[PDB]
RNA sequence: GGAAAACUUAAAAGAACUUUGGAAAAAGAGUGAAAAGAGCUUGAAAGAGUAAUAUGUGAACGGAUAAUUUAUAAGAAAAAU
RNA sequence: CGAGAAUAGAAACUCUUGAAGAAGUAAAUUAUCUACCCGUCUUGAAACACGGACCAAGGAGUCUAACAUGGAUGCGAAUGAGAAUAGCAGGAAAGCUAUAACAUGAAGAGAAAACGAAAAACUAUGAGAGUGUAGAAAUACAUUUAGCAAUAGUAUCUUUCAA
RNA sequence: AUAAACAUACUUUGAAUCGGCCAAGUCUGGUAAGCAGGACUGGCGAUGCGGGAUGAACCGAACGUCGAGAUAAAGUGCCAAA
RNA sequence: AAAAUGAAGACAUUUUAACGAGUAAGGAAACGAAAUGGCGUAAGGACAACAAAAGUAGUAAAGAUUUAAAGUAAUUUAGAU
């Protein structure tokens, strides 16, 4: 079972003048210029972040598989959504090292959680092995 | 914890004082362990390295023993014979060796650490009589009010005490009420969670009694 | 006010000391969040030393 | 009683002397005091008596 | 309110820090109890 | 540099937003400046009757 | 806490919450109380409106220890003993022993008859008294008594 | 569009208790529940009550006590405020709820033969409010204000915040 | 008994806690996907409701 | 009056011999855990060079909607009596 | 013929496509529609009005002192006394303790001398609490009592030539 | 008569602002002015959207993100939907 | 906004209804039915494997370059080098 996840806008809210400067990073800043083309809404640049774009309160912060983010850092974090993995996913740190991370997708598997970075900091297994 | 107002725990001061260190006081510094061998014989734990003393290394890739070529006070490092590498056109350099990673196997010893070696001998057994002075007191005191009992329970085993007697107050009802957001809903989660290894536990149990 | 009896141990035999001892009414007090939070924050201060360039 | 070693204070009383709100609301409930507990009702969607003959 | 400062003179000049109040404490004191070594009912 | 003297434009607009405040019930009801032998007579009645009423709670 | 200041919710803004026409500019009227009678004096006159000109008699060099002069109202007396010493002589009358307020040992130099008194004979000691103070005094049953 | 008088804002009324003090959070939550149930005008005065600022909480004393308490003999005076001692006249009998007692006027009650309640052993005793007396402080006696308002004026001028040389 | 949010599975000789279950005492079970009961069949001369 | 300029490595072990070249250097070889190769920890943006791909009549860039190409990416259970 | 009401009545499905890559998403290109240079003073700028070649880093409501309002806090006719200062353990720029000078307030008016507050108050409207009846689900009417806050008006009292 | 309980009455603290411009079944000075100055209202400023080809003010109508449907001003030979 | 529920769920509770343009300007923190909600930089005090070895780290930190995902956005998260 799992919800139809509908997006208002897929796009990317882009800063005003952003693709013509390389100073103007692409990263969203209300344009608060008095004669300002965007923030007086005309029409061709009218395209501002609101809160009508917000998306389902049910479907909100949900990943594509249908489950939720829960990062660990240890088998021990594992333990705080065993109750939960029809609702949750578990999500290694990035600075978690490779020894750490096989005792975490071991105990995962056994604790029936699923694992977004089962795939990740794997040894040189992929040529010749 | 230090209490000396004249000395300084600060970082950087103590580099600098090492750095600046004359002489006189890089002797000290560069400083080796004896061997079992040599430390029975003399009841000396550490001296100063000195030259054509015969050392072992024992951290490193190289466990190899030899003669001290050269002992530099400037670099805090010394040179052994056996350790050296060849400088690619064919001519061979000396390795330099931290002092602190060798130990003294055979030492070098004219006249003067004779007088060392006797003075830092004498002090090991005067420090011994001044701990076993005071470790008979604090005994002294502790049988005086636990006659029945020994000293040599402190370095045993500790039994802890298993009762559980509880206390009535009226503030735990209020325990839930006292705590913020964040550190609430951490400690029903650790409830939570340690119910269900509970739960488990229970569980597993049944299957093992079946 | 009761106030229940609180057990003394003993930290070498570990037996309870025979005689209990009432619990001091500092223990019934209100316990407020916020008027700690009021002290502390002020409190945490006064260790401070001086600086400026 | 005041405080010996500390001049001038005393510990305070809480706002309320017990710290719970069950006793209060079981006496009410004995009392028979308080309404029973109530559950909305589900409100009916707008139709169109028109053409919904229902 | 009308406001009265006299600040229009220089005031960084006539700041007095008082640093050294907690230090002052120790100095007295250790004057106060080394004149009682030194002859006792001279701080009498 | 001339400017405009004075225009009532936006000025009845402005004067309805929060709109005319109505004096209270109290504002007519003040005696200040009135009879003065009609002053004398009310105050003479009401000394009357407040010794009248003293007196009576004093009994009881 | 300069982290709940309104300069944190500001930037951004490019004019820091001052306006675009009328600029933050160095002063606003004047340094100080300037323009006290030109161009704040319909400020001066609305919330100061005596602030400007001279009023009574100069005095060179006062005593202000001459006016030190603490006062204590009758309803207030029987507090500076305390009210189990007051239920403890209620009974009393003319003949046998009855407590003596002494003011000036508490500081209070002055009595003055404000409030009502317990119906209970009093000794009350000070240096001055009104008339309604020992009016009420002496017809509770008291007596007034000076001192220095 | 729609042509409105105004927009929605938020209701200028206090719903919840100030401040994080954990007890008066409770009162709120004891007498919420009151009000909502039992349907109370009573509850739901104390309930607004409880959650006004300390500015507009002010205090009674035992002398307003004793004379508004004085053709109510068996009775329990009700005020959602801390209770002061007025040392200058007699503390009568009576049994008194409020938020805090003074030191100096609880022991004033408590000898006088009165009981110094709180507001959860009021809502356990009468919690519809049976033998009640709604009792609240003056607003008016602060020295804020005398200030307010412009001291020129012809009618009713403010007190002057005093300053540079005022005579 | 087991919780209902627990499914025991087979350690492969791995670390487990102490709460765990061995492997002895541990029958797996086969995933269900389908549960939604199958059309009915009715006699061949009467006709269907659709 | 009055600046700018910090960092190889654990250790110089700071390539060392051959071929091309007038020489500087380059290509091998070698040291080192790793060139980190002395313009030496990492190495961003502006600006270039090389490789892959795509587009084109007096500006260029952005947005909505589709098409094409490329990439990502959803499963091992199982019916009726 | 027949509403109400009473009695008996029945809905569980198909086909296509997808790990030989479905649905969606991203990038590039093309096509239709759409798109004037940002910041700024200005009634009004895309402006033939000014600054801006490009990138990185630095870059502008801060601190001290006095007052007021307001939200949380402690105590309350008191509050503070981390006024100096004097002690304690611990070695401590931190912590604790100090029947204490004083600051603000408890009393106000007058230039000053000289004074220094009750008829143990009154009137109006107002917050709350019961009882009964009824609709009948909530809730509405009648009656008894209470008079807080606030506003206004008053009698009385202190000071002033004047309230 | 009609409307009005997120009604009504406010209290305190404070920001910005007082260069304005336009239209008209209006007026005064002027030959007149996209000139100068006023009375009442609505706008622009602070405001995008559909229409007038283009336009600060004109006409319709004032804006959370969208799907479908009737519409407004105004249009229906092609650019351009009819 | 109003009803309902309420020691802890969770998505800052459930239901119903109305509303949502905007320059200068305002809406400091906290306030269970919360008197606007949040993101980011650095430093200080605590918390971070509850059975006596208790956050991550040479089985690869910070940084850099990119590929994808979450969020209306500020930004965050993870893969590869």
């Amino acid at each position: 079972i799992k919800p139809k996840i509908v997006k208002k806008y897929t796009g990317h809210f882009k800063r005003f003048d952003s693709n013509r400067f390389l100073r103007v990073k692409a990263s969203w800043r209300v344009p608060r210029g008095i004669d300002n083309r965007l923030r007086r809404k005309f029409k061709g640049t009218n395209l501002l972040p609101k809160i009508g774009y917000g998306s389902a309160k049910a479907t909100r912060n949900m990943l594509p598989c249908g489950l939720y983010k829960f990062p660990v850092r240890n088998t021990t974090d594992l333990e705080m959504i065993m109750m939960q993995n029809r609702k949750y996913a578990a999500e290694i740190s990035h600075a978690v090292s490779a020894k750490k991370r096989q005792e975490i997708i071991q105990r995962a598997k056994i604790l029936n959680i699923r694992v977004l970075n089962a795939d990740a900091r794997i040894k040189k297994q992929e040529v010749a092995q | 914890m230090k209490f000396n107002c004249k000395v300084s725990s600060n970082p950087s001061k103590a580099r600098k004082a090492l750095y600046t260190a004359n002489a006189s006081q890089r002797a000290l510094m560069m400083s080796a362990r004896l061997s079992k061998e040599l430390r029975e014989k003399y009841n000396v734990i550490a001296i100063p390295i000195h030259k054509d003393d015969e050392v072992k290394i024992i951290k490193g890739h190289q466990k190899v023993a030899g003669k001290v070529t050269a002992v530099r006070r400037s670099k805090y490092v010394i040179n052994i014979d056996k350790l050296t590498k060849t400088k690619a056109n064919g001519q061979t350099v000396p390795i330099a060796i931290r002092p602190s990673n060798v130990i003294i196997t055979k030492l070098f010893l004219n006249k003067d650490r004779e007088a060392l070696l006797a003075k830092k001998a004498e002090s090991r057994k005067s420090y011994k009589e001044l701990v076993a002075k005071r470790n008979e007191e604090v005994a002294k005191a502790f049988t005086a009010v636990y006659p029945a009992l020994n000293m040599d329970i402190f370095g045993k085993k500790v039994e802890p005490i298993t009762e559980k007697k509880p206390i009535r107050i009226p503030s735990k009802k209020m325990a839930e009420k006292l705590m913020s957001k964040p550190t609430l809903r951490a400690y029903k989660t650790g409830i939570k969670v340690h119910k269900a290894k509970n739960a488990i536990a229970a569980y597993k149990a049944a299957l093992a009694k079946k | 006010s009761l106030r229940p009896f609180v057990t003394i141990y003993d930290g070498i035999t570990g037996e309870a000391e025979k005689t209990p001892v009432r619990l001091p009414a500092v223990f019934l007090a209100p316990i407020r969040g916020d008027v700690v939070h009021f002290v502390y924050r002020n409190q945490s201060k006064n260790t401070r030393q001086p600086e400026g360039v | 009683k005041m405080a010996q070693g500390k001049s001038g204070f005393r510990i305070a009383h809480a706002q309320m002397a017990v710290p719970d709100m069950k006793r209060v609301v079981v006496a009410a409930e004995k009392a028979k005091l308080l309404r029973a507990k109530i559950v909305l009702p589900k409100v009916p969607k707008r139709a169109n008596p028109l053409k919904n003959w229902a | 309110a009308v406001s009265n400062i006299h600040f229009c003179k220089d005031w960084r000049s006539k700041v007095h820090t008082w640093f050294k109040q907690p230090f002052r404490k120790i100095r007295r004191h250790q004057t106060r109890v080394e004149k009682a070594k030194a002859v006792f009912p001279a701080t009498i | 540099s001339k400017d405009k003297n004075r225009s009532s434009h936006n000025q009845s607009h402005k004067a309805h937003r929060n709109g005319f405040y109505k004096p209270k019930k109290s504002a007519y009801m003040s005696t200040k400046g009135m009879n003065v032998q009609v002053l004398k007579n009310t105050k003479a009645q009401r000394k009357f009757a407040l010794a009248k009423k003293l007196e009576a709670k004093k009994a009881a | 806490a300069t982290r709940f200041r309104q300069t944190r919710r500001r930037r951004g803004h490019v004019s820091m919450g001052y306006g675009r026409i009328g600029k933050h500019r160095k002063q606003r009227g004047g340094r100080g109380n300037a323009g006290g009678q030109h161009h704040r004096k319909t400020w001066f006159t609305t919330f100061h409106p005596d602030y400007f000109g001279k009023h009574g008699m100069r005095v060179f060099h006062l005593k202000a220890n001459k006016y030190y002069c603490p006062s204590i109202n009758v309803d207030s007396l029987w507090s500076l003993v305390g009210k189990d010493v007051q239920a403890q002589y209620k009974n009393a009358k003319v003949g046998e022993e009855v407590p003596v307020i002494d003011c000036v040992k508490h500081g209070y130099f002055k009595v003055l008859g404000k409030g009502f008194l317990p119906k209970q004979p009093v000794i009350v000691r000070a240096r001055y008294f009104s008339e309604k103070a020992q009016q009420k005094i002496k017809a509770v049953g008291g007596a007034c008594e000076l001192t220095a | 569009a729609i042509d409105l008088d105004r927009h929605h804002v938020r209701k200028h009324v206090s719903k919840t208790a100030r401040g994080n003090n954990a007890y008066m959070k409770l009162l709120v939550r004891l007498y919420g529940f009151l009000a909502r149930r039992t349907q109370s005008k009573f509850a739901k005065t104390i309930l607004h009550r409880l959650c006004l600022s300390r500015v507009n909480r002010p205090i009674v004393s035992t002398s307003k006590l004793a004379c508004l308490m004085k053709k109510h003999p068996e009775e329990t005076a009700v005020c959602v405020n801390t209770v002061t001692y007025d040392s200058r006249y007699p503390v009568p009998k009576m049994n008194v709820c409020a938020l805090k007692f003074t030191k100096t006027a609880e022991a004033a009650i408590t000898k006088a033969g009165g009981k110094c309640l709180r507001f959860d052993e009021l809502a356990l005793k009468a919690p519809t409010g049976r033998k009640t007396v709604l009792i609240r402080g003056k607003r008016n006696v602060r020295e804020a204000l005398k200030h307010f308002g412009k001291v020129c004026a012809k009618k009713n001028p403010a007190k002057q915040y005093k300053g540079k040389q005022t005579k | 008994s087991a919780p209902q949010w627990f499914v025991p599975v087979k350690a492969g000789d791995a670390k487990v806690p102490a709460y765990y279950p061995t492997d002895d005492m541990i029958q797996e079970q086969k995933k269900k996907l389908r549960t939604r009961k199958g059309a009915k069949i009715t006699a061949l001369d009467k006709p269907a409701w659709n």
